[PDB]
């Protein structure tokens, strides 16, 4: 592997500077110069709020479209042969592609909750603020990330659903019910989105 | 030059406090006081306040726009409980002008009440992030502090402790930008990755 | 109450409840649904009863789901900074092991599904493996409801 | 008058910026250069 | 725990040395009973002796420490033989010292 | 009123992330689709003409990205709020990262489309229905992100 | 009392007792699981019998089970710092060697029942060294227990 | 006394002398466990004398677990900086030199095993190769002790 | 005298000296120890003649072995930041120059028993190789012997 | 004097210029001793002849020994600290290229006795380039001990 | 003069300008010298007339030696900063431009003694090409030196 060494050679180097950075800050006195409060009061709530917004939509759709080309390969590879898949076998682009409605349908709620203030000192950005500015950034990382990984789940079963088909007819409609329980992750994904977006308010 | 210090009655020292320069603006005049300070070796400072919690620093001039105006750095030791320490603060400075008070915030000139804390620019005129703010924006009185040392609660031996710098390696500027080019930096190495690694056939029918 | 930064610990636990949980999801099924249609071509009469790996899997999903629902509606606007730590380790505990469960259930779930295709004799012996792999993710539902809920 | 402090300029994270970053930049395009010489196909 | 560490280390090392003893002893009686080369060969019989019974002796120290791991897994299921189960405040004597006594009977032999 | 003076970095670099992660996607789709055309037209030269429909189908996720890039660029100003900025940022992302998942997700099928249209011609009202239920991805990469801007 | 963020490290000696201790026993489960699948084909008796590494990766399971509920139940508001790095310890001991039980099963339990097939002499001494497998896990918990009641 | 962060070290010397021990361990185990598969399709006779290498990867594991008795005992709230840095090197000499002596145990036990399957004669020899091995994991301990008595 | 974090140099100088030089010491053995078990099955006669490499690497474990405890023998509460660093100079000098005579006696102590076998008059060359491969962790010792007595 | 902590790249540079020059004549040992191997089964008399890369690899630790000791009778209690930069700037000059100068006697020592085994005009070719590969080592003295004299 | 630390760019100048010049006469020296003795196998008459790019590598060599003696011999304690800089750029922009260097004189020189053996014909064309990839390094000088005597 080539390209691999290089995310392998910087995060084995970046977790050496970080723990040798880590026994020099807690081994003179430094460790008041951490200060994780700083870290998450100073920056802003929005930096993290507008971000879940973008991770919502976005980070569904690349398992929607990972979803849909392992199984697009496939549609059209056993439909050489058998041509008869292009119609039954739709439906597996359809459950990858309706968890893409499920980030579209949760990233239009979080931008709704979304409004602006006037403080600019973390004592004047109450805690009503703040955890309105993370909230948006965790359901909007839970409604991204569980759907990338739903997209690629009903993608894979999309896949060799489309070969099962191309050697028998009546095996397509009992191997569909494995697709359910891949797409019923993406319905687990915005239970918690609004769940995390319920009792959150700006301003 | 060195430093103006308030010595105790009983045996130890108080609070002291250093700049190089050390410069004052009402309305448009700008005067330096850092002969005036640190090598005139008289000060009246009338009240230096201390208690162990809170301790007061109270500079007056008595030759300055017009009339006898005095200074105030108001310092404070709380107690802490989310790093279980003892967290100095600069809380306020007050100059005095005829009967009123110009009230700056200071946030931020904090440290752990061991150190001492150092900075090079605490100048007032809020720019971007300078660490003086008056209350009021458009404020008549404006100073700058192009050094800085001050220490309370910890003085020993008539000399400063550790420094406790405002510098840092990151300021929330940098570490939110860096943070969102990070972030998508790692979303371009993955659409990088995957254009780098489409190899054409070799062969044609 | 609490400061103002504590409740990010708190969303942080909440979501990584649900992803790493999802993940495990995702893996238990790709992985062994792809053996379950590689099944079905040679022995088409075990497709309908082989789907049990992924049901199971579907229960590493609904382990991530319950917590989540326990922790977000925890939440307050400035909750207190012990409780939010525990509800961060609540989310790791069930999602890494279901995380866990994930890449326990799909490695077997795909091997025992090839041997039921050569022999079936195999199904008896397949799905007590898959309550082994199965508590891996029950054991973390039950540590994150001890430290969520004090 | 002792042990005052060592004088570090107000533009520290502006050199940490662009003295840091940099010369990672700049370290890589050497290495990874540097690697796609050191194996090349002469065949 | 910490005199229990200081006094059963070295008794079970004088032990070893015992061990180690009586049988260098035999190879004198089994000698009795019936240049270049014969320097690195009995270079190696002795070194290999010496070196060699330090790690020997070392692996006399686990018969001690082993049964320091017998002494704490015994108490954890004495702790639970003695406290989850028979800690009950109304239905104890049932069906949840059943359970446990059987866990006492049975899983511990394992 | 007035905020930070480097608040404006934000919106910007969304202006620029809706520009480089939607032609890094619709490259990958002009790519590795247009590789598969070549290996489709020594064989069956006829549908030349009829097989560059996945190649402008990831023409439009380009001008997906366009449009928002114009519409962030017009709302930039001296002195923006963070609210104000992140909101394109968060516009950014979710134009381009969706921009360049659907670029794959048309170059992938277009690839093994066509080279399968050439075997079967009845593939051809197949392949290009998968091809709009990539390509509507793409869509929804503009409405949460003119839903933002506009915001 | 303590720092506010004492906690923190007591919550992460729970997690870390359990998510390491679910990925040990998810690869002795997986690894050996594949390894029943190739046995049962040829050898369809021992298919009871060959499931004693896939419940010895099972007790590995356990074993973080019992330091992360003594966690939970130890955990309090105010701990000490000294209390809350002992737990700590706790939960990276019996989880990263439970890891490396867990590891150290599945190579030699798969390389067992792929040899049990082939000669039933092999089943006595597989066991023997599955049983120097898993005392590497037990020699975690007992560290784990006197490290966590000072 | 000494201050709150340095019972942390002494800590982490606790458990790096187990689960680096714990490794090498696992890993001489395991990978001259593979060995005594292919040993034992052809020479079923040579079992019992084919233990002799996966039992001294197992005086790795108790040269780990004799420290970390040694260094949680010493353990007190409030120690000094000089004790606490004295027990953190103390874990690293017996883990990571012990992960060593696993690591060399398990290639001469996978090599010597499938050598001494096709001639018996190895077997004098592959004894003596495995004690420089073991050996290593000694001199990890005599300087593992020597530093926690200070 | 000195500063209270002072010692964690000079453990570290006594600490990687010994996992550093048994790292290597335990390559040299595994790499030659796998050479010794694959001429042994055609040449049985040189297995005594031939754990050369393996005794001449098992010097290199002494050689970090006599410098651990001249290091240990020097510690002593707060001693001073030039004398702590004199001794994590030293130690790293002996390990990692002990790990590159680890690698080179590995290498042609397997190479070399791969052709001793077939030809027996390399046994005087081989060996001969041998101790310019073994006097670069000796300069390792007058190197670290004259930084940590200053 | 300086301040405390200016030893520390004092001692660093008396480790690099020992740790980067021994792995340096480490791999020129090890690599072209591969070569010594290979040829001998072949070519049996040229092997004291062909010993000549081993021990002109041999000089280049002795290259950093040189430059080893000198920095080290040249270190006290609070130098300046522009006089412990020269001599981190010596030890990093001499053994990082004569660590350059290892590969090169590597491949050429490895590859020359391969091509000397055939035919033996190449005997004075390729120790005409050793002198060549060496000379950098040699280059890597005249700029290490022109920098720690001032 | 200039801050304390300032010394320590001028002596890295002073070794990045021999570490990477050497570094690039490693790999010109060594990816040539094989297809030397690739050479000699097949026409014996070329050894003298086929070490041209070797002997061309060497002086990549000597090009990093003279800027390092330069800058040693400029070098002061107490530099300005701006002084100390441009010695670090004279340092770089001659070993990575000779290591440049040295890489095309490495892979042309290699190939060219192969073609050279079956075509003495590209013997005159084989030197055209390398004057290109030696005087890479000559444009490294007039940029170390334009900026050293600054
Ligand atoms: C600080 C310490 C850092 C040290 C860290 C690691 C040290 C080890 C480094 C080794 C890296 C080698 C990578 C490599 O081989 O070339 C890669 C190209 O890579 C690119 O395309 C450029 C990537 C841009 C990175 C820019 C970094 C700075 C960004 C602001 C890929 O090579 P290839 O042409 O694809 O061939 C591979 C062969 N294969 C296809 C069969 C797999
Ligand atoms: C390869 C990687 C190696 C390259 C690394 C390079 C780092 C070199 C940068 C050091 C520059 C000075 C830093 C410093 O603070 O000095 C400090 C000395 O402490 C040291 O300098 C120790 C150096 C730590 C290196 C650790 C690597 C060891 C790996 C095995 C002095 O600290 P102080 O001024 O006294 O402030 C403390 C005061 N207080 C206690 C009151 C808080
Ligand atoms: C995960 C993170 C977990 C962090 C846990 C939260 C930190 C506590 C939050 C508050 C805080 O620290 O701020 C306090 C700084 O206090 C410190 O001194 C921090 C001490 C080090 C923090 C430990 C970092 C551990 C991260 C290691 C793990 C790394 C693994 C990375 C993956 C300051 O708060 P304050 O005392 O209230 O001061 C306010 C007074 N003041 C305004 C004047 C300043
Ligand atoms: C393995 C080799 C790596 C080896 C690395 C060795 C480095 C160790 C040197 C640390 C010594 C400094 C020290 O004593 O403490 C100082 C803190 O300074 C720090 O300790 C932190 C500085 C580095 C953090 C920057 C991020 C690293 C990310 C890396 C990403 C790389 C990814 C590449 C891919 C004390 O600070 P202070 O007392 O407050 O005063 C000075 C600060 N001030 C002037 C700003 C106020
Ligand atoms: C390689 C180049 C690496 C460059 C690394 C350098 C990054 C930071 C540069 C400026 C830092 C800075 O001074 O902050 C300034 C803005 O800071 C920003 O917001 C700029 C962020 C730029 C990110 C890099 C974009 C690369 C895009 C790639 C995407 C690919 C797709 C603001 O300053 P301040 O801190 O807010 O003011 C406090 C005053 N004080 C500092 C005196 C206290
Ligand atoms: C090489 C690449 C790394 C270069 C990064 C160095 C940063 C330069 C720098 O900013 O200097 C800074 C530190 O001044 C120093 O102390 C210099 C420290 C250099 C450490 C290099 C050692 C690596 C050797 C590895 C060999 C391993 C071989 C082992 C086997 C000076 O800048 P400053 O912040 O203004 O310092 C003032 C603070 N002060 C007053 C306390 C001094
Ligand atoms: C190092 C330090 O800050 N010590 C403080 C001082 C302070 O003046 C005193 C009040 O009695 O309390 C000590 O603990
Ligand atoms: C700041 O004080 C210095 C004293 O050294 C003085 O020379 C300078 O004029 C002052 N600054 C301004 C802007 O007047
Ligand atoms: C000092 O300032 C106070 C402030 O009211 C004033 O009353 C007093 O007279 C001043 N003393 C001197 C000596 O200037
Ligand atoms: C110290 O003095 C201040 C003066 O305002 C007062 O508020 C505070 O209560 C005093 N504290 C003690 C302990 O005397
Ligand atoms: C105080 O009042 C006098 C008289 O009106 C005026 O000249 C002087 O400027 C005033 N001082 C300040 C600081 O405004
Ligand atoms: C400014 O100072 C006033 C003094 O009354 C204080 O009440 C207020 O909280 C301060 N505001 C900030 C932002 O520091």
């Amino acid at each position: 592997t080539g390209l691999v060494l290089l995310y392998s050679g910087v995060f084995v180097a970046f977790w050496a500077c970080l723990l040798v950075v880590g026994i020099c800050y807690t081994i003179f006195d430094l460790g008041f110069r951490f200060d994780v409060a700083w870290f998450l009061t100073e920056t802003s709530p929005f930096m993290w709020s507008n971000l879940g917004i973008g991770l919502a939509i976005s980070l569904s759709v690349v398992g929607a479209a990972w979803g849909i080309y392992i199984t697009g390969s496939s549609i059209i590879g056993g439909g050489v042969k058998a041509p008869r898949i292009k119609t039954k076998n739709l439906v597996s682009i359809i459950f990858c592609e309706a968890v893409a409605i499920y980030g579209i349908i949760m990233a239009i709620v979080i931008s709704n909750m979304a409004e602006p203030f006037s403080a600019t000192d973390p004592k004047a950005i109450g805690h009503r603020n703040y955890h309105a500015g993370y909230s948006m950034f965790g359901a909007g990382l839970t409604v991204g990330l569980s759907n990338l990984f739903c997209g690629v789940c009903v993608g894979i079963v999309g896949s060799g659903a489309a070969l099962a088909d191309a050697q028998n007819p009546s095996l397509f409609v009992k191997i569909l019910i494995v697709e359910i329980f891949g797409s019923a992750i993406g319905l687990f994904g915005v239970i918690v989105a609004i769940l995390q977006t319920s009792r959150v308010k700006m301003g | 030059m060195n430093v103006p210090v308030s010595y105790n009655d009983s045996y130890d020292t108080r609070i002291l406090f250093w700049a190089q320069n050390f410069s004052v603006a009402y309305g448009e005049h700008w005067e330096d006081l850092t002969s005036r300070t640190f090598g005139v070796q008289d000060l009246n400072l009338t009240g230096s306040f201390w208690n162990d919690t809170v301790a007061r620093l109270v500079l007056t001039y008595d030759s300055l726009f017009g009339t006898m105006v005095t200074f105030k750095f108001i310092l404070a030791n709380s107690y802490y409980s989310v790093s279980a320490r003892h967290w100095f603060t600069l809380e306020n400075l007050e100059i005095h002008s005829n009967g009123s008070v110009a009230y700056f915030n200071a946030s931020q000139v904090t440290g752990p009440s061991i150190y001492s804390f150092h900075c090079e620019h605490v100048s007032s005129e809020n720019e971007d992030g300078n660490l003086l703010v008056p209350d009021t924006q458009p404020s008549l009185w404006q100073m700058t502090f192009r050094d800085f040392q001050i220490q309370a609660f910890n003085v020993t031996d008539k000399k400063f402790s550790y420094a406790s710098d405002c510098a840092g390696f990151f300021s929330p500027g940098i570490w939110m930008g860096l943070l969102t080019s990070l972030f998508m930096l790692f979303i371009f190495t993955y659409g990088l990755h995957m254009i780098l690694s489409l190899k054409t056939m070799d062969r044609f029918d | 109450n609490g400061p103002e930064y504590a409740s990010f610990f708190a969303v942080m636990g909440a979501s990584a409840a649900m992803v790493f949980s999802a993940l495990g999801a995702a893996y238990g099924t790709a992985k062994s649904g792809t053996g379950i249609a590689a099944m079905s071509v040679m022995r088409p009469e075990m497709i309908m009863k082989s789907i049990i790996p992924v049901v199971m899997a579907g229960i590493i999903a609904i382990y991530g789901l319950v917590v989540a629902v326990l922790i977000a509606n925890s939440l307050n606007d400035g909750i207190s900074l012990y409780r939010s730590f525990l509800q961060l380790g609540a989310g790791l505990s069930v999602g890494l092991s279901g995380l866990a469960a994930g890449f326990a259930i799909g490695i077997v779930g795909d091997a025992g599904v090839r041997g039921t295709a050569q022999q079936p004799r195999l199904f008896v012996g397949m799905i007590l493996i898959l309550i082994f792999a199965e508590v891996l993710g029950l054991y973390g539902l039950i540590v994150a409801l001890i430290l969520s809920t004090k | 008058t002792y042990n005052l402090a060592y004088k570090y300029n107000f533009e520290y994270p502006v050199v940490f910026n662009l003295v840091l970053w940099i010369m990672i930049g700049l370290a890589l395009t050497l290495i990874v250069t540097c690697y796609n010489i050191w194996n090349m196909d002469p065949g | 725990l910490t005199f229990l560490n200081s006094f059963k280390m070295k008794m079970s090392v004088i032990l070893g040395i015992i061990h180690m003893l009586f049988g260098v002893s035999l190879s004198l009686f089994n000698h009795t009973y019936f240049f270049g080369d014969t320097m690195v060969h009995q270079a190696i019989h002795t070194i290999e002796y010496c070196l060699g019974c330090i790690s020997n002796t070392a692996s006399y120290l686990r018969l001690w420490a082993l049964s320091l791991a017998h002494a704490q897994l015994s108490e954890v299921l004495w702790t639970m033989v003695i406290h989850i189960g028979l800690k009950v405040k109304s239905l104890a004597g049932g069906l949840a010292l059943f359970f446990i006594f059987a866990a006492f009977a049975t899983l511990t032999v394992a």
